[PDB]
């Protein structure tokens, strides 16, 4: 079972001499029954059969390497392409074919060329200081892939890999000066669920129910906005930006500042998780208005539950309910065991909230600390984090930052 | 106006741009100490110490906004520190409150402002910004904070 001797294997060695040699990193990502692994001194990813010996791997090497370093790796919707996330640039490789009986890459060649291609090239050359704050893909499965870039300039764009620096959509979300409002700019975003919404929702016509996706958007501060994107009948500049949703019930600290991180789980009413670097989660119901609003269920302290560290966020791929943190400290599952109470009715109407409220009085959500990477000087976060679903029991796979992969349960 | 130029609608200087050009001397230079520009409102910039406005076009360097303040707008035409208008000053912005996320109201009552700390969150947004908190006054809004520098 690769749960027992995946952490002998020697890409790890390979990566940890590596060393001696901001985004939150994740380096790994699974496919199949393969892992992979950004080898940033190589450019390449180091690729690890699970299913089906601790020194056999592929590297993927890049054509057109990324000179920027590469913080983040997400495979896309469709799983044909790999997005190479860094501060200042974003690429994307195109996975190779595979064949044999082994369903290697490229028949099982040790080196395999992958293609690439830079995605808004421009935006990251001609504005020095310009910055990625987040990226992802467009969900789809069926359409050609389409990349998502949240910049500092507090702008978010849609980029199709057939015309990867031209984007097709834009949102306008609203650093020479000295300035107060520090924190109403964008630091994350997140997709939810697929969706069917009217197409007057776009301005077009026909009473006619078409896909989209909600966007949810957060602020340093703490604010949340939406919007719903459909790559078909979005316009090239959207406008239609919901919020800030209003945040009940009112909290005697205002819900504070400096959020970093967040999440919208699976689910009908959407329901966001919002991280900040103090270790604050909150569990927000979205609540159907045409401005919708939050409701936080509760609010978890992972300050307690063991702090000014960044936050990420993951979901789990089996259960709506569970998500997973990580941070300096290490690994926190948490599992919203109210979740399968709520019913796709809820409105944001008086009754609904006093009956939100009540029911967070006699429900609590389990967190567990299910992973410790505090050292004995200096505390260092991970550098990759994935679930490998299987159905007969989720294994996590967690690799620190000397490289060490841990494997939960 | 011996060399200064500013127009634009709620700008004004201490001492007042009338009293700078009778301080200009017989070889047209205008040294003032503690000078300040302010736009009605939004908030003004206070120079400690001597400073030489002689032909500065204080229209395209000085910009006040609510909650932003800029000098020189780009750092090719900005002269070195320590002359010109990039050297030591103290802000003050006004109409600075953070807004309730339940009500979307600004929060202007001072105990609530103390509930939250806006005066702990204002001194932390000036250290990210290279700047030193000084004060906050809540029954406007005033933020004060020095700088070493524009």
């Amino acid at each position: 079972l690769w749960q027992t001797w995946l952490p002998n294997h020697v890409v790890f060695l390979r990566l940890r001499e590596g060393l001696k040699n901001l985004l939150t990193r994740n380096v790994v990502f699974g496919l199949g029954g393969e892992l992979f692994l950004w080898d940033g001194e190589d450019s390449s990813f180091l690729v690890v059969r699970l299913r089906g010996a601790l020194s056999q791997y592929q590297r993927l090497l890049c054509i057109n390497p990324p000179l920027f370093e590469i913080y983040q790796v997400l495979l896309s919707p469709t799983q044909h392409h790999v997005a190479l996330i860094g501060i200042k640039g974003l690429m994307v490789l195109e996975l190779p074919k595979r064949w044999g009986k082994n369903s290697e890459f490229e028949g099982g060649k040790s080196t395999v060329n992958c293609s690439t291609t830079p995605v808004a090239e421009r935006f990251f050359t001609s504005s020095t200081s310009l910055t990625l704050k987040h990226a992802a893909w467009y969900p789809s499965e069926i359409l050609d892939p389409h990349v998502v870039l949240l910049t500092s300039d507090n702008v978010i764009r849609i980029y199709s890999l057939r015309e990867p620096q031209t984007p097709t959509n834009v949102i306008i979300l609203s650093g020479r000066a000295y300035t107060a409002s520090l924190g109403e700019t964008a630091v994350a975003f997140d997709f939810g669920p697929l969706a069917a919404v009217p197409k007057t929702l776009f301005g077009q016509n026909g009473k006619d129910e078409v896909v989209a996706y909600p966007l949810y958007i957060l602020y340093e501060n703490g604010e949340t906005f939406l919007t719903y994107i459909s790559l078909l009948h979005s316009p090239g500049n959207i406008g239609k930006l919901l919020g800030p949703l209003p945040m009940h019930p009112a909290a005697e600290d205002n819900y504070g500042y400096d959020a970093c991180a967040v999440l919208c789980l699976p689910c009908v009413p959407n329901i966001l998780v919002i991280a900040t670097e103090s270790g604050m989660l909150y569990h927000c119901v979205v609540l159907e208005g045409l401005i919708p609003s939050l409701y936080v269920f509760e609010c978890v302290e992972l300050e307690l539950a063991l702090f000014s560290c960044p936050v990420k966020l993951h979901r789990d791929p089996k259960c709506p309910s569970r998500y997973h943190c990580t941070h300096e400290a290490g690994v926190h599952s948490v599992g919203l065991t109210w979740i399968h109470k709520l019913h796709k009715f809820l409105g944001s109407d008086e009754e609904d909230k006093d009956s939100l409220q009540e029911l967070s009085t006699e429900q609590k959500c389990f967190v567990e600390h299910i992973l410790c990477t505090k050292p004995l000087r200096q505390p260092a976060p991970i550098r990759g984090f994935w679930i490998v679903p299987d159905i007969l029991g989720p294994t996590m796979i967690c690799i620190t930052s000397t490289y060490e992969c841990l494997i939960w349960p | 106006m011996a060399g200064i130029i500013l127009t634009k609608v709620g700008y004004y200087t201490i001492p007042s741009m009338d009293d700078l050009a009778k301080i200009t001397n017989e070889k047209g230079e205008c040294i003032v100490s503690d000078f300040t520009i302010g736009r009605k409102g939004y908030g003004s910039i206070y120079f400690e110490g001597d400073v030489n406005l002689t032909n500065l076009n204080l229209d395209d360097i000085v910009h006040i906004r609510r909650k932003e303040v800029v000098v020189y707008l780009d750092d090719n035409q900005k002269p070195p520190v320590g002359e010109g208008l990039n050297r030591k000053a103290e802000v003050t912005l006004d109409g600075v409150w953070p807004t309730d996320k339940t009500s979307r109201c600004l929060i202007k009552s001072p105990d609530r402002l103390a509930d939250i700390n806006y005066e702990g969150r204002l001194e932390a947004v000036s250290r990210k910004q290279g700047a030193q908190f000084k004060e906050y006054r809540p029954e406007t809004g005033s933020w004060v904070f020095k700088v070493s520098h524009f």
